[PDB]
Protein backbone atom coordinates (compact mmCIF):
# COMPACT_ATOMS: atom_id res chain seq x y z
CA UNK A 1 0.00 0.00 0.00
CA UNK A 2 2.89 2.36 0.74
CA UNK A 3 3.88 2.08 -2.91
CA UNK A 4 0.36 2.13 -4.32
CA UNK A 5 -0.40 3.98 -7.52
CA UNK A 6 3.23 4.30 -8.67
CA UNK A 7 3.74 2.29 -11.84
CA UNK A 8 7.02 0.40 -12.25
CA UNK A 9 7.28 1.30 -15.94
CA UNK A 10 6.23 4.92 -15.53
CA UNK A 11 6.36 6.83 -12.23
CA UNK A 12 9.04 4.58 -10.74
CA UNK A 13 11.38 5.42 -13.61
CA UNK A 14 10.12 8.98 -14.25
CA UNK A 15 8.60 8.15 -17.64
CA UNK A 16 5.23 9.58 -18.64
CA UNK A 17 2.63 7.74 -20.63
CA UNK A 18 1.28 9.21 -23.86
CA UNK A 19 -1.90 10.78 -22.47
CA UNK A 20 -1.48 11.40 -18.75
CA UNK A 21 -0.78 15.05 -19.53
CA UNK A 22 -4.41 15.30 -20.77
CA UNK A 23 -5.49 14.45 -17.23
CA UNK A 24 -3.13 16.95 -15.57
CA UNK A 25 -4.29 19.72 -17.89
CA UNK A 26 -7.88 19.16 -16.79
CA UNK A 27 -7.02 19.58 -13.10
CA UNK A 28 -7.40 23.35 -12.97
CA UNK B 1 -11.60 -17.24 -28.86
CA UNK B 2 -9.40 -17.50 -25.77
CA UNK B 3 -6.09 -19.35 -25.60
CA UNK B 4 -6.23 -22.26 -23.17
CA UNK B 5 -4.67 -21.64 -19.77
CA UNK B 6 -2.35 -24.08 -17.95
CA UNK B 7 -4.37 -26.92 -16.40
CA UNK B 8 -2.86 -26.17 -12.98
CA UNK B 9 -5.22 -23.19 -12.71
CA UNK B 10 -8.33 -25.19 -13.47
CA UNK B 11 -7.55 -28.10 -11.14
CA UNK C 1 -14.06 0.64 -24.44
CA UNK C 2 -15.51 2.68 -27.32
CA UNK C 3 -13.35 5.29 -29.10
CA UNK C 4 -10.30 4.56 -26.97
CA UNK C 5 -6.82 3.39 -27.89
CA UNK C 6 -4.41 0.55 -27.15
CA UNK C 7 -2.95 0.77 -23.67
CA UNK C 8 0.81 1.07 -23.35
CA UNK C 9 2.69 -1.83 -21.76
CA UNK C 10 2.42 -1.50 -17.97
CA UNK C 11 0.12 1.54 -18.23
CA UNK C 12 -2.49 0.04 -15.92
CA UNK C 13 -0.68 -2.57 -13.81
CA UNK C 14 -3.61 -2.78 -11.39
CA UNK C 15 -5.93 -3.94 -14.17
CA UNK C 16 -7.49 -7.34 -13.47
CA UNK C 17 -9.47 -9.64 -15.74
CA UNK C 18 -12.21 -11.70 -14.14
CA UNK C 19 -12.27 -14.91 -16.12
CA UNK C 20 -14.95 -17.60 -16.23
CA UNK C 21 -13.61 -21.16 -16.01
CA UNK C 22 -16.32 -22.86 -18.08
CA UNK C 23 -16.79 -21.84 -20.67
CA UNK C 24 -13.48 -19.96 -20.68
CA UNK C 25 -14.47 -16.34 -21.30
CA UNK C 26 -14.07 -12.75 -20.10
CA UNK C 27 -16.53 -11.97 -17.31
CA UNK C 28 -15.48 -8.50 -16.23
CA UNK C 29 -12.74 -6.08 -15.34
CA UNK C 30 -11.51 -5.47 -11.81
CA UNK C 31 -8.56 -3.88 -10.05
CA UNK C 32 -5.75 -4.89 -7.72
CA UNK C 33 -5.74 -2.92 -4.46
CA UNK C 34 -3.27 -5.01 -2.46
CA UNK C 35 -1.41 -8.28 -2.80
CA UNK C 36 -4.52 -10.28 -1.90
CA UNK C 37 -7.54 -8.04 -2.56
CA UNK C 38 -9.29 -7.31 -5.83
CA UNK C 39 -12.04 -4.71 -6.32
CA UNK C 40 -14.86 -5.05 -8.85
CA UNK C 41 -18.53 -4.28 -9.52
CA UNK C 42 -21.19 -6.28 -7.65
CA UNK C 43 -23.07 -6.78 -10.92
CA UNK C 44 -20.08 -8.76 -12.26
CA UNK C 45 -20.91 -11.42 -9.69
CA UNK C 46 -24.60 -10.95 -8.88
CA UNK C 47 -27.40 -9.86 -11.19
CA UNK C 48 -30.58 -11.91 -10.75
CA UNK C 49 -32.49 -10.31 -13.65
CA UNK C 50 -30.01 -11.99 -16.03
CA UNK C 51 -29.64 -15.14 -13.92
CA UNK C 52 -26.09 -14.20 -12.91
CA UNK C 53 -24.87 -15.51 -9.55
CA UNK C 54 -21.22 -16.50 -9.61
CA UNK C 55 -19.51 -18.34 -6.76
CA UNK C 56 -15.78 -18.38 -5.90
CA UNK C 57 -15.09 -21.64 -7.72
CA UNK C 58 -16.64 -20.37 -10.96
CA UNK C 59 -13.95 -17.75 -11.47
CA UNK C 60 -10.28 -16.94 -11.88
CA UNK C 61 -8.54 -13.58 -11.71
CA UNK C 62 -5.87 -12.85 -14.31
CA UNK C 63 -3.44 -10.09 -13.37
CA UNK C 64 -0.74 -8.35 -15.40
CA UNK C 65 -2.51 -8.82 -18.71
CA UNK C 66 -2.34 -6.81 -21.91
CA UNK C 67 -3.62 -9.10 -24.66
CA UNK C 68 -7.31 -9.92 -24.21
CA UNK C 69 -7.28 -13.52 -25.42
CA UNK C 70 -3.67 -14.77 -25.26
CA UNK C 71 -2.16 -16.63 -22.34
CA UNK C 72 0.65 -14.23 -21.51
CA UNK C 73 3.26 -16.67 -20.33
CA UNK C 74 5.81 -15.29 -17.84
CA UNK C 75 3.88 -12.03 -17.50
CA UNK C 76 0.34 -12.61 -16.32
CA UNK C 77 -0.42 -14.37 -13.05
CA UNK C 78 -3.59 -16.34 -12.47
CA UNK C 79 -5.15 -16.44 -9.00
CA UNK C 80 -7.97 -18.41 -7.41
CA UNK C 81 -10.63 -16.78 -5.21
CA UNK C 82 -10.82 -17.50 -1.51
CA UNK C 83 -13.99 -15.46 -0.95
CA UNK C 84 -16.32 -12.91 -2.52
CA UNK C 85 -17.88 -10.04 -0.57
CA UNK C 86 -20.75 -8.10 -2.13
CA UNK C 87 -21.99 -4.87 -0.58
CA UNK C 88 -24.99 -5.84 1.60
CA UNK C 89 -27.00 -2.88 0.26
CA UNK C 90 -26.15 -3.41 -3.40
CA UNK C 91 -29.34 -2.45 -5.26
CA UNK C 92 -29.61 -4.80 -8.23
CA UNK C 93 -33.40 -4.42 -8.29
CA UNK C 94 -33.44 -0.76 -9.26
CA UNK C 95 -30.40 1.29 -10.24
CA UNK C 96 -27.26 -0.66 -9.25
CA UNK C 97 -26.75 1.61 -6.22
CA UNK C 98 -23.61 0.56 -4.29
CA UNK C 99 -22.30 -1.53 -7.19
CA UNK C 100 -19.21 -2.81 -5.46
CA UNK C 101 -17.64 -6.12 -4.46
CA UNK C 102 -14.34 -7.35 -3.08
CA UNK C 103 -12.56 -10.60 -3.82
CA UNK C 104 -9.91 -12.11 -1.55
CA UNK C 105 -7.27 -14.20 -3.33
CA UNK C 106 -6.27 -17.64 -2.06
CA UNK C 107 -2.61 -16.60 -2.19
CA UNK C 108 -0.84 -13.24 -2.45
CA UNK C 109 0.19 -12.24 -5.96
CA UNK C 110 3.78 -11.24 -6.60
CA UNK C 111 4.19 -7.66 -7.82
CA UNK C 112 6.20 -7.06 -11.00
CA UNK C 113 6.62 -4.49 -13.77
CA UNK C 114 3.13 -5.51 -14.94
CA UNK C 115 1.39 -6.11 -11.62
CA UNK C 116 1.04 -3.35 -9.05
CA UNK C 117 -1.78 -2.03 -6.85
CA UNK C 118 -3.72 1.19 -7.33
CA UNK C 119 -4.41 3.55 -4.40
CA UNK C 120 -7.85 4.07 -2.92
CA UNK C 121 -8.71 7.73 -2.34
CA UNK C 122 -8.80 9.50 0.99
CA UNK C 123 -11.52 12.08 1.64
CA UNK C 124 -9.19 14.93 0.67
CA UNK C 125 -7.99 13.48 -2.63
CA UNK C 126 -11.62 12.65 -3.47
CA UNK C 127 -12.79 16.18 -2.70
CA UNK C 128 -9.94 17.71 -4.70
CA UNK C 129 -10.24 15.58 -7.82
CA UNK C 130 -13.88 14.55 -8.14
CA UNK C 131 -14.92 17.76 -9.88
CA UNK C 132 -16.82 18.40 -13.10
CA UNK C 133 -14.42 18.79 -16.00
CA UNK C 134 -11.58 16.90 -14.33
CA UNK C 135 -10.62 13.87 -16.39
CA UNK C 136 -10.09 10.31 -15.32
CA UNK C 137 -9.09 7.21 -17.20
CA UNK C 138 -11.03 4.02 -17.87
CA UNK C 139 -9.47 0.76 -19.05
CA UNK C 140 -10.86 -2.56 -20.20
CA UNK C 141 -11.19 -5.40 -22.69
CA UNK C 142 -14.89 -4.81 -23.30
CA UNK C 143 -16.69 -4.12 -26.55
CA UNK C 144 -15.31 -1.54 -28.98
CA UNK C 145 -18.84 -0.54 -29.95
CA UNK C 146 -22.32 -0.92 -28.51
CA UNK C 147 -23.37 -3.36 -31.22
CA UNK C 148 -16.08 -5.85 -32.06
CA UNK C 149 -13.67 -6.99 -29.34
CA UNK C 150 -10.11 -5.66 -28.92
CA UNK C 151 -6.81 -7.49 -29.30
CA UNK C 152 -5.33 -5.69 -26.29
CA UNK C 153 -6.37 -3.62 -23.26
CA UNK C 154 -8.07 -0.35 -24.26
CA UNK C 155 -7.78 3.07 -22.57
CA UNK C 156 -9.84 6.26 -22.72
CA UNK C 157 -9.67 9.52 -20.78
CA UNK C 158 -13.04 11.09 -19.94
CA UNK C 159 -14.20 14.18 -18.05
CA UNK C 160 -16.35 13.97 -14.93
CA UNK C 161 -19.78 15.48 -15.63
CA UNK C 162 -21.83 17.86 -13.44
CA UNK C 163 -24.38 15.96 -11.32
CA UNK C 164 -27.44 17.75 -12.77
CA UNK C 165 -26.33 16.89 -16.32
CA UNK C 166 -25.89 13.27 -15.27
CA UNK C 167 -29.37 13.26 -13.75
CA UNK C 168 -31.00 14.99 -16.71
CA UNK C 169 -29.51 12.46 -19.17
CA UNK C 170 -31.45 9.48 -17.87
CA UNK C 171 -34.71 8.30 -16.34
CA UNK C 172 -32.82 6.11 -13.84
CA UNK C 173 -32.63 7.42 -10.27
CA UNK C 174 -29.02 8.54 -9.66
CA UNK C 175 -27.56 8.38 -6.13
CA UNK C 176 -24.62 9.93 -4.30
CA UNK C 177 -22.87 6.56 -4.64
CA UNK C 178 -22.52 7.12 -8.39
CA UNK C 179 -20.92 9.68 -10.63
CA UNK C 180 -20.96 10.00 -14.40
CA UNK C 181 -18.34 10.84 -16.99
CA UNK C 182 -17.99 11.41 -20.70
CA UNK C 183 -18.10 14.15 -23.30
CA UNK C 184 -21.18 16.21 -24.05
CA UNK C 185 -22.61 16.25 -27.58
CA UNK C 186 -21.31 19.80 -28.10
CA UNK C 187 -17.78 18.90 -27.02
CA UNK C 188 -16.98 16.88 -30.15
CA UNK C 189 -14.68 14.30 -28.56
CA UNK C 190 -16.18 10.97 -27.55
CA UNK C 191 -15.51 7.68 -25.78
CA UNK C 192 -17.13 5.48 -23.16
CA UNK C 193 -16.90 2.22 -21.29
CA UNK C 194 -19.05 -0.62 -22.62
CA UNK C 195 -20.19 -4.20 -22.01
CA UNK C 196 -17.21 -6.24 -20.73
CA UNK C 197 -15.55 -3.20 -19.14
CA UNK C 198 -17.81 -3.71 -16.10
CA UNK C 199 -15.95 -3.78 -12.83
CA UNK C 200 -12.84 -2.08 -14.18
CA UNK C 201 -11.28 1.08 -12.73
CA UNK C 202 -11.82 4.78 -13.38
CA UNK C 203 -8.53 6.28 -12.17
CA UNK C 204 -7.08 9.75 -11.70
CA UNK C 205 -3.47 10.78 -11.23
CA UNK C 206 -3.07 13.05 -8.25
CA UNK C 207 -1.14 16.22 -9.14
CA UNK C 208 -0.26 16.53 -5.44
CA UNK C 209 1.66 13.28 -5.01
CA UNK C 210 1.83 11.84 -8.54
CA UNK C 211 0.02 8.62 -7.55
CA UNK C 212 -2.87 6.95 -9.32
CA UNK C 213 -6.13 6.69 -7.39
CA UNK C 214 -9.17 4.62 -8.22
CA UNK C 215 -12.14 6.99 -7.97
CA UNK C 216 -14.68 4.83 -9.76
CA UNK C 217 -15.74 1.38 -10.89
CA UNK C 218 -17.37 0.84 -14.30
CA UNK C 219 -21.01 0.26 -13.35
CA UNK C 220 -23.69 1.02 -15.95
CA UNK C 221 -24.74 2.99 -18.99
CA UNK C 222 -27.55 3.10 -21.52
CA UNK C 223 -25.90 1.60 -24.59
CA UNK C 224 -22.31 2.75 -25.20
CA UNK C 225 -20.96 6.12 -26.40
CA UNK C 226 -24.41 7.47 -27.27
CA UNK C 227 -24.70 11.20 -27.74
CA UNK C 228 -26.29 12.72 -24.65
CA UNK C 229 -25.69 9.63 -22.52
CA UNK C 230 -22.91 9.21 -19.97
CA UNK C 231 -21.13 6.34 -18.31
CA UNK C 232 -21.93 5.74 -14.67
CA UNK C 233 -19.35 4.72 -12.10
CA UNK C 234 -19.48 3.50 -8.53
CA UNK C 235 -18.17 6.26 -6.22
CA UNK C 236 -15.33 4.38 -4.52
CA UNK C 237 -14.63 6.91 -1.78
CA UNK C 238 -18.31 6.98 -0.70
CA UNK C 239 -18.11 3.22 -0.12
CA UNK C 240 -14.62 3.14 1.37
CA UNK C 241 -15.86 2.61 4.94
CA UNK C 242 -17.40 -0.66 3.76
CA UNK C 243 -14.19 -1.57 1.93
CA UNK C 244 -12.09 -1.04 5.05
CA UNK C 245 -14.57 -2.91 7.23
CA UNK C 246 -14.35 -5.97 4.96
CA UNK C 247 -10.57 -5.92 4.75
CA UNK C 248 -10.23 -5.26 8.50
CA UNK C 249 -12.34 -8.24 9.56
CA UNK C 250 -11.47 -10.76 6.84
CA UNK C 251 -7.93 -9.75 5.92
C1 LIG D 1 -29.06 0.41 -14.74
C2 LIG D 1 -28.97 -0.71 -15.78
C3 LIG D 1 -30.20 -1.61 -15.71
C4 LIG D 1 -28.75 -0.18 -17.21
C5 LIG D 1 -28.10 -1.23 -18.12
N1 LIG D 1 -27.94 -0.73 -19.47
S1 LIG D 1 -27.53 -1.61 -20.75
O1 LIG D 1 -27.72 -0.81 -21.92
O2 LIG D 1 -28.27 -2.84 -20.78
C6 LIG D 1 -25.89 -1.94 -20.64
C7 LIG D 1 -25.36 -2.58 -21.91
C8 LIG D 1 -25.41 -3.96 -22.08
C9 LIG D 1 -24.93 -4.53 -23.26
C10 LIG D 1 -24.39 -3.73 -24.26
C11 LIG D 1 -24.34 -2.35 -24.08
C12 LIG D 1 -24.82 -1.78 -22.91
C13 LIG D 1 -26.77 -1.63 -17.52
O3 LIG D 1 -25.77 -0.94 -17.73
N2 LIG D 1 -26.68 -2.72 -16.77
C14 LIG D 1 -27.75 -3.66 -16.42
C15 LIG D 1 -27.10 -4.70 -15.52
C16 LIG D 1 -25.61 -4.44 -15.50
C17 LIG D 1 -25.38 -3.11 -16.20
C18 LIG D 1 -24.37 -3.29 -17.31
O4 LIG D 1 -24.67 -3.88 -18.33
N3 LIG D 1 -23.16 -2.76 -17.13
C19 LIG D 1 -22.08 -2.84 -18.11
C20 LIG D 1 -21.87 -1.46 -18.70
C21 LIG D 1 -22.38 -1.14 -19.95
C22 LIG D 1 -22.20 0.13 -20.49
C23 LIG D 1 -21.50 1.10 -19.78
C24 LIG D 1 -21.28 2.47 -20.34
N4 LIG D 1 -20.51 3.29 -19.73
N5 LIG D 1 -21.85 2.85 -21.49
C25 LIG D 1 -20.99 0.78 -18.53
C26 LIG D 1 -21.17 -0.49 -17.99
C1 LIG E 1 -26.55 -16.86 -4.96
O1 LIG E 1 -25.80 -18.01 -4.67
C2 LIG E 1 -25.65 -18.25 -3.20
C3 LIG E 1 -24.89 -19.47 -2.98
O2 LIG E 1 -25.26 -20.60 -3.70
C4 LIG E 1 -26.99 -18.35 -2.57
O3 LIG E 1 -26.90 -18.72 -1.19
C5 LIG E 1 -27.71 -17.12 -2.74
O4 LIG E 1 -28.99 -17.21 -2.10
C6 LIG E 1 -27.87 -16.79 -4.17
N1 LIG E 1 -28.52 -15.49 -4.32
C7 LIG E 1 -27.97 -14.20 -3.79
C8 LIG E 1 -26.69 -14.13 -3.05
O5 LIG E 1 -28.60 -13.18 -3.98
NA1 LIG F 1 -33.56 12.35 -15.06
NA1 LIG G 1 -22.13 9.98 -24.62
Amino acid sequence: EADCGLRPLFEKKSLEDKTERELLESYI
Amino acid sequence: DFEEIPEEYLQ
Amino acid sequence: IVEGSDAEIGMSPWQVMLFRKSPQELLCGASLISDRWVLTAAHCLLYPPWDKNFTENDLLVRIGKHSRTRYERNIEKISMLEKIYIHPRYNWRENLDRDIALMKLKKPVAFSDYIHPVCLPDRETAASLLQAGYKGRVTGWGNLKETGQPSVLQVVNLPIVERPVCKDSTRIRITDNMFCAGYKPDEGKRGDACEGDSGGPFVMKSPFNNRWYQMGIVSWGEGCDRDGKYGFYTHVFRLKKWIQKVIDQFG
